Formats: C-alpha cells, structure tokens, sequence
C-alpha cells in the first residue's frame, strides 16, 4: 500500500522535481513515472522472454515491415525515373 | 540584357504551393536563356545547428501547412522517429528530412517549395526560431 | 546557409546569455532549456551562431572597413565578403 | 559554330548515360539488398508469434530470443554492410546524392534513401491509463488522426452490462482501424 | 476468480465488463475498500511511434481523464532486444 | 487506375502518389531540358 | 580529416544498454567510412589469470545488472558450472 | 492519336483486371469465413 498524501504535491511516489519536464503546472504532469523506492516497480524479462513482451515484439516487427516496405517504394520510384530519363537521353543523343 | 533595352520576366509566387517557390522561380528563368545568357537553379534546405539534442516538439508541431504532432526524440536522435515522422508525409509536404554527417538535423525540398513549420519543433533539434520560415536561395549563372 | 560555417542572423541582442533570455526563443526562463540547466547549449550556439547587434554597422561579420570598396553608403555595400574568423568559412577541395 | 555545339551536347549526353547507368546499379543493388532484411523481419514476427503463446516455459522462449538476436544482428550487419566503393548505401549517409544526367550544368535527379538500422526502423508508441473506478457514457476523439481533422468515436457505456465495458470500447476502437492506426485491448483484474 | 501464485486473490473479467462488489467481501481477503469498483485500464498501441492525443468527451471512465496518470512511450527493435524497463513494461501492458 | 481500387489503403496510395511525383517531375525534366543549341523547344518560347 | 577542416562525430554512450558501448561506437565510426578513411572495430573481452582455482562467487555476484548467486565452482571448473551458469542469461546481458 | 489513345485503354483494361481479380479475393475471404459462423450458429441453436 503507498498512500498518496495530496494529489497537488506528490514528489515522494512520481518523478515531478523541478528538473524533470514533468513538473505541475508546466504540461505533461501526468506522464511521470513512478519511483521505484516509492513503489517497487521491477524490471521485465529481457524481450520475447514473457507472454506481453511477445505481443508487443509483434507490433514492433509489424511497424518494422512497414518502415521498409515505405524506403523501398522510395528507391523503386527513384529507379523508374532514372530508367525513363535514360530512355529519353538515347534518343536525344540520336538526333543530336 | 542584351545592350539596348531590359528584359522583365513575369510575376513568380513563392510561398509554399506546387507553382510556387524558387524552383517555379528556376523554371521561368531558365526558360528564358537562349536571350539572357542567365540560367538560374535553386538549393532549399534548413540545417540546424549544434547538431541535435533530447526534447520534444508541440502539440500543434505542423509543417508547410500540415500538421505532424508530439514527437519525442532522444539526444542523438538514436530512434530515428523524428525523421520518421517528418518523412512520413513527404510527398504532400514537399521536404524530405535527414540526419547530416555531422549529426546535424537537415530538411530539404526537392522541388524548391520552400519550409515553413508553424508549431514549435522544439529547440534541441537545432532549428532557431528564426529559421521557422525559409524559402532556400537563388543561383545564377551567367557565361561572359 | 550564407557560407558554410556559423549561422548568420541580424537581431539586436548583445550576447548568446541575452538572446537565450529574450522572448521567441524556446531558452526563456519557463522553458526547459535555460541557461544553466544541464542541457549545455550555450556551447552548441557559440559553435554556430553570431549574431549580427545592428545592420547599420558590421564590422566584424563583414569585410566591409573604410579602406575596402565597399564602405558602407559608398555603394556595392551589399557584396562585402565574409569574414573568416567571426564565421568558420573554409575553402573547398580544388576544383572538380 | 553550331557543329561544336553540338558535338558537345552529343558528347555530355553520351556521358549523362553512363552517370544514369551507375545510378541504376546503385539503385538495383539497394532494393535487392533490403529484400533479405524484408525476410528477416517476416521471421522475427513469426518466431514472436510462436513465443506468444503459453504453451511454452522461460527456457524455450529464452531459444527463442537468442534466435531473434542473432537475426537482428544480421540484419543490422546488412544494413552497415551493403556499400557500392565505400558509399555505404544502406546505412542513413546517402542523404541527397545527385547524378547529373543532362547536356547543361545542373540537371540531375537525387537519392535519399533513408537509414534502414535495427536501431531506427520499427518504432511503436504504446500508451495506457490508469486504472478507471468510475463508469459512465465515454465518447473518445483522437485528434489529427490524419494530419488535417479529428476522428470522433461514437458514445458507449462502461458500467456492467453485457454490450458495456472497456471490451465493447476495445471492439469499437478497433473497428476503425485501418484509418487512424491506433489498436486497442484491455486487461481487467482485481487482485489484492 | 483464482487464486495467484503468492496466495493473493485475483478477480479478472475475460470479456471486459468491469467488476464491482457491492457487500462488503471482507477485509483479510486481500481487496482494499478502494478496489471495489473496478473497471481495468485502457491499452493503445499505434505504430509510427508520435503521441497519441486522445481528448474526448467524459475521460475520466476510460481512466484517461485530467487526472489519471497515464504512461506513454516508444521503443526499437534494438530498444526491445534488451531488458525491458520499469515504466516502458507498464507501458507495454504488464501490470494491470 | 491501379490506387483507384480499394483493396488498397492510405500508405499503399501514398507509395503511389510519391512513384507519381517523381515521373511527373521526369515530365518537367524533359520539357525544360530538350534543347538544340540553348533554344528550349518543349518548353512553350519556341513560337513563331 | 580532409586537409583543411576537422570532423566532429556524435556523442556516443557506452555503459552497459543495448544501444551503447564500443559497439555503437564502432557502427557511428564505420557509417562515415568514405569521408574520414577510417574505419573502426572492437574486442571487448576479459580474460583472467593464472588460469583457474577452487572458490565460490558472493551471493549477489550479478553482471551487467542481472543477478546470477552463489556459485561452487571446482578448481579446473571441473563441473563446468560457473560457465553454465553465466552462460544461462548470455542473450540478457550480451556476455558469453 | 488512334494508337496513343488504345494503347492506354489496353494498358488501362490490363490494369482494372488486377482489381477484379483483387476484388475477388477480398470477397472469397469474406465468404469463406461465414461458413464458420454460420456452423456456429448451427450449435448454439442445437444445444439450446
Ligand atoms: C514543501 C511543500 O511544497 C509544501 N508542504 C506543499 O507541497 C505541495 C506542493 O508544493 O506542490 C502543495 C503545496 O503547494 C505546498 N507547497
Ligand atoms: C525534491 C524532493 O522531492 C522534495 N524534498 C520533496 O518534494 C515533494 C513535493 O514536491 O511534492 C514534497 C516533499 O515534502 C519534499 N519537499
Ligand atoms: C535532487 C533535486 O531535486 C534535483 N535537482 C531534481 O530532483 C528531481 C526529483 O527529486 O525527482 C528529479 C530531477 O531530475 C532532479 N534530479
Ligand atoms: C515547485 C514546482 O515545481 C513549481 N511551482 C513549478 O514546477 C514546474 C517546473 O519545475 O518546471 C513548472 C514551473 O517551472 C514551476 N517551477
Ligand atoms: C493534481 C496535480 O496537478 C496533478 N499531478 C496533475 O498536474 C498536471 C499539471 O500540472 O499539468 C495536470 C493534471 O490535470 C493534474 N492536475
Ligand atoms: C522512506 C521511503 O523509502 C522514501 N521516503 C521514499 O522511497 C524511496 C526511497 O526510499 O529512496 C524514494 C522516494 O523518493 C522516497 N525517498
Ligand atoms: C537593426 C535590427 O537588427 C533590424 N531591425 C533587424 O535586423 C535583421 C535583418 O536585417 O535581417 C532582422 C530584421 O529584418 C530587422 N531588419
Ligand atoms: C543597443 C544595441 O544593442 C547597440 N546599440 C548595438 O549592439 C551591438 C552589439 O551587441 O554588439 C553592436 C552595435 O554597435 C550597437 N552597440
Ligand atoms: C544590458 C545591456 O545589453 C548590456 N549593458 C550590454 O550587454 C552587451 C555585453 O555584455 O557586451 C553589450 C554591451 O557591452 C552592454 N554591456
Ligand atoms: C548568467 C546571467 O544571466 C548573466 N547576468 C547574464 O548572462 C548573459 C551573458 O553572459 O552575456 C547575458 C548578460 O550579459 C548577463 N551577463
Ligand atoms: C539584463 C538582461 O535582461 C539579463 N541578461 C537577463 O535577460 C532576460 C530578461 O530580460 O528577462 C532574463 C533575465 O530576467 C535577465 N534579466
Ligand atoms: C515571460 C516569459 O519569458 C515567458 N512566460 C516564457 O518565455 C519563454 C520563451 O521565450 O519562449 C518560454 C516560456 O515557456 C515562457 N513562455
Ligand atoms: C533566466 C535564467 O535562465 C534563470 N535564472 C535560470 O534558468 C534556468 C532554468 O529555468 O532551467 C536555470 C535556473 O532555474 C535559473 N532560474
Ligand atoms: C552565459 C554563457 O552562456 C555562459 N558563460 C556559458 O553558458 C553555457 C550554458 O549554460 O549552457 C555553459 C558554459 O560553460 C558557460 N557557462
Ligand atoms: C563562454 C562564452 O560563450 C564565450 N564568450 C564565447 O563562447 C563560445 C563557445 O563557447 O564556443 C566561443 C566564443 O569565442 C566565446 N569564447
Ligand atoms: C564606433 C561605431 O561606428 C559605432 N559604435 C556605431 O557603428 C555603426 C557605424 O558607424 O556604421 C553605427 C553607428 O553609426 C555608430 N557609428
Ligand atoms: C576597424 C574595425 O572595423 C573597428 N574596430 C570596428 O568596426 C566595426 C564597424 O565599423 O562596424 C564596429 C566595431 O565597434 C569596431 N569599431
Ligand atoms: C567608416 C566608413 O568608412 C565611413 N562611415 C564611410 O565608409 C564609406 C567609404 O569609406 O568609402 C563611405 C564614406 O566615404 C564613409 N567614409
Ligand atoms: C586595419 C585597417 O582598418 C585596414 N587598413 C583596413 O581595415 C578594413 C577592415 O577591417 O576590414 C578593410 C580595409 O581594406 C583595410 N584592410
Ligand atoms: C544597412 C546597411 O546600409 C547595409 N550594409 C547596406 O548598405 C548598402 C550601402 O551602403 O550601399 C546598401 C544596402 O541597401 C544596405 N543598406
Ligand atoms: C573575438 C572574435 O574572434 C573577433 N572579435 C572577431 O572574429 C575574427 C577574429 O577573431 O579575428 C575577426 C573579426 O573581425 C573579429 N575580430
Ligand atoms: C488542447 C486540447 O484541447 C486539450 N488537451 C483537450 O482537448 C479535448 C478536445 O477538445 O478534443 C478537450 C479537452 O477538454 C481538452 N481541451
Ligand atoms: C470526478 C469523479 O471522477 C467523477 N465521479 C467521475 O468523473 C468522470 C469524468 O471526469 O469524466 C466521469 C464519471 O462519470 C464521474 N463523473
């Protein structure tokens, strides 16, 4: 049980000092993170070593897919432009 | 332009549409050369300093009139999501971003749009403030 | 960027510590970045900008003093070259 | 005159095919390099599918996270590895790389392909709120979901019923899917 | 209902309806006087890796409201390989 | 034709769009770039 | 690095995470290869001496932040425990 | 002229084949996974 005293000034149990960008009354005060002597938040298995870690490999491996899948149409569309230029330069050196 | 009288090319925009910017500058001009003996080109791009930093941009982070959002970013930008995300919309926005040698953050038009980011991208990046609205630079060459 | 070296502006500002204080800029004393904060961009800009005080007179940006043919009100006041030590101009490899 | 002109049209233009040749090979190299990573990855979400299951203890899934190690050691190698003559094409350092490919001085079409590293590719954004005490009709709204408009959901019941709950918002956050790629589940436990 | 591997109580919901005991279930049970009206928590996954600004109309049932602490990041596959931290596994979807 | 189907979503119309604008700057290319001894021809001052 | 200017890379950590240590450092070092004409690799090894005797590890023998225990290892390590043993979280701590 | 404008119509109808038969798998898949609903159904209604 950690029994938080005042929402207004909690420092013992999140991260909110004044030099972390998390501070109250700057934006962002509820996305600090947890203490981890205040809590006792432990770290996770390293990876796809745990059921959750698994399901989120999955999304990362599915973003990474698409991620190449977007810089490979790039250099596709960049060598259709270079064949056709190529194309019109024969012949143009032709008639020239 | 040529020893007796001028030469006025018409009226160019520039702001920041597909007829616009230094590059429907580029094409008037040299459309024009066989008379002037001015074939002109262009370079668009905005390089920051200080290569680049952690931080994080607004809300409202848009760019040439589209809107991006919240991007967080690491010191050396070691995600690659900054560049990510403004790449992401690179064929309606008109700027292609990079990450420079020199880790610098550098944003490019190919076609001479000109880059004008509205939201705060965030001082960490590299881009002042006073770099927010830029519309790149002319080159002429002339031969004699 | 007006010569590959330092970035060029023409503010009114009497040093990198005042234009960090100035409003516009993201180093203002709410913001996060402010001078003596850790994230050390005070050395980033002074590796990268100088800033012009007043357009009137810039002696020390431009070669542009009264021996030089390009003294201010005497025409071609527009075309002075840079200057090496306030920017970081260096010349480029030979030729092709 | 005009002969010598020519002939120095002609003999640029003989020279822009070559430059337009080199950047081909460049280009097909490249795009033929990515495709084994494409397969790399293909396995790497597959083997997280065959670890996503329980029927598997700490051990086996400890092989298969070896496993994908390895595999993301390739593909990173690849990635720093693929080089023309010492351009390193796959790497994110061939920013803006140009190939004059006309008769006068600056025409040329350029190559930016982008940094295809383990470390910079696949980047997720997951989020997750507080665990909610308090019922009511809750109607979502993800804001620029596509750059220009807002994305409102439709209002749905939390409380207890059959068709309420953070499930019935999960189905209905999931339904539209495909236009603001934003996936959702749940997890709904008391435990002391 | 079950029971966990430490001999805690666990009520878990398959479907999502939320749980809410109303007589008093008896304290030695393990379930705190604050838990009895639960409703789980709330889990988006998008896949470019940009914030996610969810603002709606009544948040505070989803637990996304102007005072719930939510817990928002974005991970690599390098970033994955590896241990998984403290707050990004609460992100992830670990720990209810 | 191939992006007026819908089997296909946003980013694969988007792959479409970004092949698009680089054949349609190819096409300006050619325009601005035809040329016999400095006069443009394709280029619309090649009148009269 | 070319004959007239210098060549600065980015800041680069090196502890003990996934995307740090000479490794990151040999990547950063090796993309600008065709600039600099300097490429980078790494050894990163630890080889005892005075090859091996009978002894026992502390009870919070941990490395890289994973804690392994207390092992007896013979004096060859005739069982081969002690290397079993490090060896059973190699693809957490990235130490074989 | 008469060429240039077949020659798209062929490219085109070539083209508009792919979305038909694109057209054909996204219904087929659509269909196929009734039947097992439909199967469902069928149990739930025995068992009440
Ligand atoms: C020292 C500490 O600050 C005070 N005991 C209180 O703490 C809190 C906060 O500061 O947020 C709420 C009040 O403002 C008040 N300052
Ligand atoms: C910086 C550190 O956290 C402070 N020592 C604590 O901050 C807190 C808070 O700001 O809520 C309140 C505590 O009394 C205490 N002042
Ligand atoms: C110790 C003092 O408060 C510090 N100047 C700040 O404290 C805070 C906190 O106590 O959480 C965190 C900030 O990063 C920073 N270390
Ligand atoms: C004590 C508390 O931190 C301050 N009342 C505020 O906290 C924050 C921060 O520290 O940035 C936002 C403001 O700057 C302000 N200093
Ligand atoms: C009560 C205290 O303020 C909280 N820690 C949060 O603080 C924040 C902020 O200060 O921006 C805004 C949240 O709504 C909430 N008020
Ligand atoms: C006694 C209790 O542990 C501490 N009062 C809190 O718990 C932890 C710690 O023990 O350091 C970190 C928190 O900031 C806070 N100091
Ligand atoms: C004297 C002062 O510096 C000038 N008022 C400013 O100088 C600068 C510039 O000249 O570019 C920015 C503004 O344009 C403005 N003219
Ligand atoms: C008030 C204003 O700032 C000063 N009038 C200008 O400041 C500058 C500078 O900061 O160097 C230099 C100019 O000569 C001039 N002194
Ligand atoms: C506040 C005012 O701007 C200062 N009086 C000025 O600041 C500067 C500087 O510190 O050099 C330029 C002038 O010298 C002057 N000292
Ligand atoms: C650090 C503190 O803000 C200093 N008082 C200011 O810092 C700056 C600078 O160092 O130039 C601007 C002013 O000159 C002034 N000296
Ligand atoms: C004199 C000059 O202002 C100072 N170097 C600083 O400038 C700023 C400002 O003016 O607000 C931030 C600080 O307050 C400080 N006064
Ligand atoms: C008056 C004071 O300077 C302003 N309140 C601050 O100014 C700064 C800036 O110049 O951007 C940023 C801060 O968030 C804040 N807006
Ligand atoms: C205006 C000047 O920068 C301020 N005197 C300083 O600003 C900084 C910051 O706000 O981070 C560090 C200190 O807080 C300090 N208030
Ligand atoms: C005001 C001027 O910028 C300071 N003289 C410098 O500021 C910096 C920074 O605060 O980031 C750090 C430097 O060591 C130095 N103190
Ligand atoms: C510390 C303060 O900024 C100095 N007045 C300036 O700092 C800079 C830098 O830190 O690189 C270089 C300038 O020559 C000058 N020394
Ligand atoms: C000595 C030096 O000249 C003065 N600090 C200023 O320099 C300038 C110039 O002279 O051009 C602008 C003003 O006229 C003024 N004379
Ligand atoms: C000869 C050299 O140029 C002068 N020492 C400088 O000239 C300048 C300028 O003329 O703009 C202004 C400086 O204050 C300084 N007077
Ligand atoms: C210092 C500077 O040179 C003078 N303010 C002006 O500079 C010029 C030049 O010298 O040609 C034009 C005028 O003659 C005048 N001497
Ligand atoms: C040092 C003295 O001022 C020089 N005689 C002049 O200085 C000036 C300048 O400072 O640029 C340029 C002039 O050509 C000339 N070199
Ligand atoms: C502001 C200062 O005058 C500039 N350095 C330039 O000076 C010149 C000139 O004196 O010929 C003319 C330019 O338009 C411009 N005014
Ligand atoms: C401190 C700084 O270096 C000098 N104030 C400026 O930079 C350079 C140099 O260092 O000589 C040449 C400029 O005219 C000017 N003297
Ligand atoms: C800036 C943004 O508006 C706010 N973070 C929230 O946005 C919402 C919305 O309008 O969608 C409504 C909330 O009350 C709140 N205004
Ligand atoms: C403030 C407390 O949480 C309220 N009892 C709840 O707040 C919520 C919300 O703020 O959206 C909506 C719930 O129906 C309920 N009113």
């Amino acid at each position: 049980i950690q029994i938080i005293s005042s929402a207004a000034s909690m420092s013992n149990t999140y991260v909110v000092s004044a030099g972390s960008g998390f501070s109250s009354g700057s934006g962002n005060s509820q996305f600090a993170a947890l203490k981890t002597t205040a809590a006792n938040t432990t770290d996770e298995t390293a990876g796809v070593t745990t059921l959750k870690g698994a399901m989120a490999v999955m999304d990362i491996a599915e973003t990474a897919i698409t991620n190449l899948d977007q810089i490979r149409a790039d250099i596709a569309s960049i060598q259709n432009q270079v064949t056709s230029t190529i194309n019109n330069i024969t012949v143009t050196q032709v008639n020239v | 332009y040529n020893g007796i009288e001028d030469f006025k090319f018409d009226n160019v925009v520039i702001s920041t549409s597909v007829g616009t910017g230094l590059g429907a500058l580029a094409e008037e001009i040299n459309k024009s050369a066989d008379k002037t003996g001015v074939r002109a080109t262009y370079d668009v791009k905005t390089t920051g300093v200080y290569a680049i930093k952690e931080g994080t941009t607004s809300q409202d982070f848009a760019i040439n009139g589209v809107t991006i959002g919240k991007i967080e970013y690491k010191d050396g930008d070691g995600n690659g999501s900054l560049i990510s995300a403004i790449n992401a919309v690179k064929d309606t926005t008109g700027v292609q971003a990079s990450k420079d040698e020199n880790g610098k953050l550098v944003l490019t038009s190919a076609d001479g749009r000109g880059i004008k980011i509205t939201g705060d991208i965030g001082v960490g990046s590299g881009i002042l403030a006073n770099q927010k609205e830029n519309y790149g630079r002319l080159s002429l060459v002339k031969n004699d | 960027y007006k010569g590959g070296g330092k970035f060029v502006f023409t503010q009114n500002v009497s040093s990198i510590s005042a234009f960090m204080s100035a409003q516009g800029s993201g180093f203002s004393r709410g913001s996060g970045f402010s001078v003596g904060s850790g994230k050390n961009l005070s050395v980033g800009l002074s590796q990268g900008i100088q800033i012009i005080s007043s357009a009137a007179s810039m002696s020390n940006t431009y070669v542009v003093s009264a021996g030089s043919g390009f003294s201010s009100g005497s025409g071609n006041s527009q075309f002075a070259a840079l200057k090496t030590t306030a920017a970081n101009t260096t010349d480029e490899t030979a030729g092709v | 005159a005009i002969a010598d002109s020519l002939r120095s049209q002609a003999n640029t233009l003989g020279q822009a095919i070559s430059n337009g040749n080199d950047a081909l090979g460049i280009l097909q190299t490249a795009d033929k390099a990515m495709d084994e990573q494409l397969k790399i990855l293909d396995t790497i979400k597959t083997k997280a599918t065959q670890a996503a299951q329980d029927g598997q203890s700490l051990k086996t899934r400890t092989m298969l996270q070896a496993d994908i190690n390895k595999l993301m050691e390739e593909l990173d190698n690849i990635a720093n590895t693929t080089s023309f003559n010492g351009k390193q094409l796959l790497s994110g350092n061939f920013t803006n790389q140009e190939f004059q490919i006309g008769a006068s001085s600056n025409q040329t079409v350029k190559a930016t392909i982008g940094a295809t590293q383990s470390s910079k590719i696949g980047v997720t954004r997951f989020e997750t709120g507080a665990q909610s005490f308090t019922s009511g009709v809750v109607g979502l709204t993800i804001k620029n979901y596509n750059g220009i408009e807002d994305f409102k959901f439709d209002n749905v019941v939390i409380s207890t019923s059959v068709g309420t709950g953070l499930g019935a918002l999960a189905e209905e956050i999931n339904k539209s899917a495909d236009k603001t790629g934003v996936r959702a589940t749940y997890d709904v436990k008391t435990t002391g | 209902a079950s029971k966990d591997e430490n001999g805690k109580l666990v009520l878990t919901s398959a479907d999502g309806r939320g749980i809410k005991i109303t007589g008093d279930i008896g304290v030695g049970s393990g379930i705190l006087a604050n838990q009895k009206e639960n409703y789980g928590r709330l889990s988006l996954v998008k896949n470019d890796g940009r914030d996610i600004n969810i603002s709606g109309t009544n948040l505070s049932a989803i637990g996304m409201g102007t005072t719930d602490m939510i817990s928002q990041s974005s991970v690599s596959l390098r970033e994955s390989k590896g241990q998984i931290s403290a707050t990004n596994a609460d992100a992830m979807g670990f720990n209810s």
